[PDB]
């Protein structure tokens, strides 16, 4: 049928193919993740031409974390497994702000299926600004969960505030997950060097997660 | 007069796995190794389906012994690999989480496709017995409850559904294993049925189905009651409608694709 | 400051040129795209179906 | 002081252009549509997919020749398809996967490609050594580019997330001239038919008709509640259709300077990604972000139609020149040819 | 800058083996199928060899086929021709062509110098006719060649695989049309192709003194690829 010609022009079209196969078989291999927050979060502490790209390797596995006025962009990102959230852990009330922020990520209708890591960032300065809250009134009326456990040598109100906070978040974290993503929260320290292997357990049961609601045994 | 019973049953498994193989070949997206192992174990029941329709109309129409002998060893290829194809599922689902992070690399296909080999390379072998090597014709080689088949190869395609029970109790005992742990998770910032369910449903129906005949096949000889063999072999059939719906209609792009 | 004047009056002699146009009557612009349709409307494929002997992707 | 003054100033010619409008407003476009014979129901079917691309389709653009087009993704390639036959002519990787635009050449000699790395790249297809270059790299927006179109071999039009469009030469790579006037970013352009005008929405819900030679504003227009992102031209290049975020097309025309036409319904709540039109103009094929891609009577803004086949938000369409076929990109990193 | 140079020829006694190298630089390689046409003393050309991009495809004559063996190694952008058993016959100089295939190309569009090889003394297949073999011309003049096929060549999808060759003397051929309408890249616009069906006809124009030299039709429809005689243009 074809001609002698056209048989030739099929060849190149499986020999491009072939390759454009072989870059597939690397594209799926690394996990794409999207590293979020203010200045002065702390983004910069963590990262151990308008993005900043970056690579990494932990057990043998590649990930692709890239840093990046954000109402478009960001809703071209509907693929990546995992969000990393740094908020500042100190309240100008810009902490509302960044509240807000959260909301705006957690309800976006191409990112009801992305889980977020979340970050709460300088515990020193928290702890030094209490012993020295008062923005929520809501704090008064607050009880440390039984679930806490807090550092050795902690004051019980640093635990509380501290809990305060991450509840916040995890109020509206929880409003309306509806079992397709959840809110993976951490208390990382200024000099902390084991924030890697955080990321890298919540994007595997993330993954877990995911293969397990398949299955509906989750 | 049960035949037409076991007739009819065979039908309809074999009308609903051919919707399930004509679903997953005509999407070409359905491609990845669940979806793989998935047909695999339609094409089974449906090969087993059409083998039963077969030798119902052989024995009531066509009274050929060659075609029965033959018939009555391809049903027997057919319900070794669909009961293996299953063992193979299973694997996949505990590696799919044991290895969450690499499991879209391209060594799962290579495992895939060596499971689907070893898979087919044992219906076959333990197929071919009923016809090529050892029969109940002549040699007086104690015969089975069957009509034409060896009581040993009945006593091994016996201890074959039991050590292939065993393994997928255990490798579902640790998927539990992690099931628990992320439920725990999952509750404690929140302030069992699913998973329980769901693993009831998909091992028991499995054991209630082939446990039956399998302890036939063990205590009991060419002089028992026939009704007996008929009436230990609808459970199997039943097992080949049930796993279609449990695995391949349970699947939301699948029923998506279905409802189109 | 001299940035406000400037961006005012800048903005003033572009809502003039704006202004200065000569406009017609929707009656008269929307006859056009009705004429133009008409016209052209047989050798419009998707419009109107070809049947499948001269169809590139049949 | 000066300020005050020249604020009411603005108000009064705003109004006095308002009023001018309204008093050339005297017979909508459905009025004098009401004795054409409905388009009746258009029925389209898929008959080409074309898969290779690993990632999200962002923009796709036909060749003049109604057989070949250029399709860019997230993944960093630009591919050469042959619609006809489903073949891959060529493939392209770029040096920045941030990209969401391409063009093809009218000539058909080069390609063009840009996004979030503020640079226009002009690829050339036709070199001695037989591959595929890098043939000019075009810098100097201070944002991400939207949209670029090809006036010819020589010079391109591109709009910036700066709220600035520009019109180069690629032979040197200085712009020769730059639009400015806009309040947000530039989503989109189209060229006229004549390449004489171009028009552009931006996030401001505005559209201001250029002009190429000199680089004028000659005239906005304004209408809708949100974004436009997406424009095109109608056939004659005497009006066009802008569609926003609020789930509503608009049909303006240029010499009436104002609005015509709004293609909307109660039960559509979703944003437009796209539109195009017919060889005829009778037919206008905009792409929503709820999977589907309603085709509406440009005359009477009836729907007639829809092409439901894609699985995710359909991102571009496109339309021959001889108005055969019409293709359509999606998320779902497949391009389907549609007729 | 695009070089395809030729060597391995010389004196070979009947019965013995040899082997060509085509050494090619200044393109990408790996992207273009090859190959090897070679042209008797005093005769036209004719096709030897065929090796298509990636080696996934490696067509011979059928006066070759078993003896001759073609190869390529694109590591060092190298092309190879080993030839066993030799006859009288394979007296000729061999040719390294180039052809890449996609939709709109043109192929054979670069000869190689060329090597010679001497040996002492000791069907379906379409044919191409060129019935005139001769024409004087004087510059200013147009001149018209033609070329016949035995078969249809327009095919189905509605092309017609015609290409025309000018060899000037002492040097390789030179493309100048490809599918009989479609003028190659660095011909002066005189040059027109028309034809249809079986009966072609190359048109020149405004002809010039560097317009000499010979003129043959090739088809590629189907292999194996067939050449005409060769009408040959004299000055006046
Ligand atoms: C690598 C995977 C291997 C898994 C092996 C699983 C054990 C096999 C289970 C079940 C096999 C049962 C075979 C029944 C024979 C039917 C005879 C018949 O139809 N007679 C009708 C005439 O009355």
């Amino acid at each position: 049928t074809l001609s002698a010609e056209d048989k030739a022009a099929v060849e190149r079209s499986k020999m491009i193919e072939k390759q454009l196969q072989k870059d597939k078989q690397v594209y799926r291999a690394t996990h794409r993740l999207l590293l979020l927050g203010a200045g002065e979060s702390g983004k910069s502490t963590i990262v151990k031409s308008g993005i900043f790209e970056t690579k990494f390797q932990v057990d043998k596995v590649n990930f692709h974390m890239f840093d990046v006025e954000r109402r478009k962009w960001i809703q071209c990102f509907n693929d990546v497994t995992a969000i990393i959230f740094v908020v500042a852990s100190s309240s100008t009330n810009r902490l509302q702000e960044a509240l807000n922020l959260f909301k705006s990520i957690w309800n976006n209708r191409w990112l009801r299926t992305i889980s977020v890591i979340l970050f709460l960032n300088k515990q020193d300065l928290l702890a030094e600004k209490v012993l020295a809250e008062d923005y929520f009134p809501e704090f008064a009326r607050y009880t440390t969960p039984e679930d806490a456990t807090p550092e050795p040598g902690e004051d019980p109100r640093v635990t509380r505030a501290k809990y305060f906070i991450r509840d916040e978040f995890l109020r509206i974290s929880t409003a309306s997950g509806d079992g397709r993503h959840y809110c993976y929260p951490h208390f990382t320290c200024a000099v902390d060097t084991e924030n890697i292997r955080r990321v890298f357990n919540d994007c595997r049961d993330i993954i877990q997660r995911m293969h397990l609601r398949q299955y509906e045994l989750l | 007069a049960w035949d037409v019973v076991l007739c009819i049953s065979g039908t309809l498994v074999s009308c609903e796995n051919a919707l399930v193989v004509a679903i997953i070949v005509g999407t070409p997206a359905f491609r990845a190794p669940m979806f793989l192992l998935v047909g695999s174990l339609a094409v089974a029941d449906l090969l087993a389906g059409l083998g039963l329709v077969l030798h119902f109309a052989a024995v009531f129409c066509i009274g050929s012994a060659e075609m029965s002998l033959v018939l009555v060893g391809v049903l027997a290829m057919a319900f070794t690999a669909s009961i293996g194809s299953l063992l193979a599922i299973t694997v996949d689902r505990y590696l799919s989480l044991y290895n969450a992070l690499t499991y879209y690399s391209e060594t799962t296909v290579t495992r895939t496709y060596v499971m689907l080999a070893l898979v087919w390379g044992g219906a076959l072998g333990l197929g071919l017995l009923p016809v090529l090597a050892w029969n109940c014709l002549d040699g007086l080689t104690t015969c089975g409850v069957v009509y034409p088949l060896s009581k040993n190869h009945l006593v091994v395609l016996a201890i074959a559904f039991f050590m292939v029970f065993g393994i997928m109790l255990q490798l579902y005992a640790q998927i539990c294993r992690i099931v628990c742990r992320h439920a725990q998770q999952i509750a404690l910032q929140r302030h069992t049925r699913k998973g329980i369910a769901t693993l009831a449903v998909v091992l028991g129906a499995f054991a209630a189905c082939w446990l039956p005949f399998t302890v036939y096949c063990l205590l009991g000889d060419a002089h028992s009651p026939p009704l007996y063999t008929y009436l230990t072999l609808l459970p199997a059939t039943y097992n080949s409608m049930i796993n279609p719906i449990i695995y391949a209609f349970r699947n939301q792009d699948v029923q998506k694709v279905l409802w189109a | 400051n001299t940035a406000s004047i400037a961006q005012a009056r800048k903005l003033v002699e572009q809502l003039k040129m704006e202004a200065n146009i000569d406009r017609i009557k929707v009656s008269k612009a929307a006859a056009d795209l009705m004429a133009y349709c008409e016209a052209h409307a047989k050798e419009d494929p998707l419009l109107t179906p070809v049947p499948a002997s001269e169809n590139p992707f049949r | 002081s000066e300020l005050d003054q020249l604020r009411q100033e603005a108000e009064q010619l705003k109004n006095q252009i308002r009023d001018a409008r309204k008093a050339c407003a005297d017979a909508t476009l459905s009025q004098i549509t009401n004795n054409i014979d409905p388009v009746g129901r258009i029925q389209m079917r898929t008959r080409r997919t074309l898969r290779g691309h690993l990632a999200k389709i962002y923009a796709m653009h036909w060749g003049t020749d109604s057989r070949l087009l250029v399709s860019a993704s997230q993944d960093g390639k630009l591919i050469i398809w042959d619609s006809y036959t489903t073949n891959k002519v060529h493939a392209i990787p770029l040096r920045s996967s941030w990209v969401m635009t391409c063009a093809y050449a009218p000539s058909g000699n080069y390609v063009a490609c840009g996004g979030l790395d503020n640079i226009c790249s002009i690829y050339n297809l036709k070199t001695r050594e037989g591959n595929v270059r890098v043939s000019r790299e075009l810098a100097g927006h201070t944002g991400y580019l939207s949209c670029c179109r090809f006036l010819d071999d020589n010079q391109i039009v591109t709009s910036s997330g700066d709220t600035t469009c520009a019109l180069w030469d690629i032979e040197t790579g200085q712009q020769t001239t730059t639009f400015t006037g806009h309040t947000g970013d530039v989503m989109s352009l189209s060229l006229a038919p004549d390449t004489r005008l171009f028009v552009s929405g931006a996030c401001d819900a505005s559209a201001k008709l250029w002009d190429v030679r000199e680089g004028m504003c000659r005239q906005t227009f304004t209408g809708h509640e949100s974004d436009i992102n997406a424009i095109c031209f109608f056939p004659n290049g005497n009006a066009f259709a802008t569609g926003s975020d609020d789930a509503t097309c608009r049909l303006f025309d240029l010499r009436a300077d104002q609005e015509l036409m709004t293609y909307s319904h109660d039960n559509i709540i979703c944003g437009i990604t796209s539109v195009s039109f017919s060889k005829s103009g009778r037919l206008l094929l905009a792409g929503y972000d709820d999977f589907n891609c309603n085709v509406w009577d440009a005359l009477k803004a009836d729907r007639a139609g829809v092409l439901a086949g894609h699985d995710n938000r359909v991102s571009c369409l496109g339309v021959t020149d001889d108005g055969m076929a019409v293709a359509t990109g999606s998320w779902d990193s497949f391009l389907k040819i549609w007729n | 800058d695009v070089q395809l140079v030729e060597s391995g020829g010389g004196l070979v006694q009947p019965g013995g083996s040899r082997k060509l190298s085509c050494s090619a630089s200044g393109f990408a390689f790996s992207s273009f199928g090859m190959h090897w046409v070679r042209q008797a003393p005093e005769k036209g050309l004719e096709w030897v060899a065929y090796i298509s991009s990636g080696s996934g495809t490696i067509y011979y004559a059928d006066t070759v086929k078993g003896r001759f063996t073609i190869s390529r190694d694109d590591p060092k952008n190298t092309l190879f021709l080993q030839m066993t058993s030799l006859r009288s016959e394979d007296t000729a100089m061999y040719y390294c062509v180039r052809s890449i295939y996609y939709y709109g190309s043109s192929p054979f569009d670069f000869w190689g110098q060329g090597t010679t090889l001497t040996v002492s003394s000791g069907g379906s297949d379409i044919v191409m006719t060129q019935a005139t073999s001769s024409v004087p011309v004087t510059p200013g003049l147009s001149v018209s060649i033609s070329c016949r096929s035995s078969k249809s060549l327009l095919h189905s999808n509605g092309n017609t695989y015609l290409y025309w060759f000018l060899q000037r003397p002492g040097q390789s051929p030179q493309l100048l049309i490809y599918r009989m309408s479609n003028l190659a890249s660095g011909v002066p616009d005189r040059f027109s192709g028309s034809g249809s069906g079986t009966a072609f006809t190359l048109t020149i124009s405004r002809l010039e003194a560097e317009d000499v030299g010979v003129y043959y039709c090739m088809q590629h429809l189907e292999y194996p690829l067939t050449f005409g005689a060769g009408t040959k243009l004299e000055l006046k």
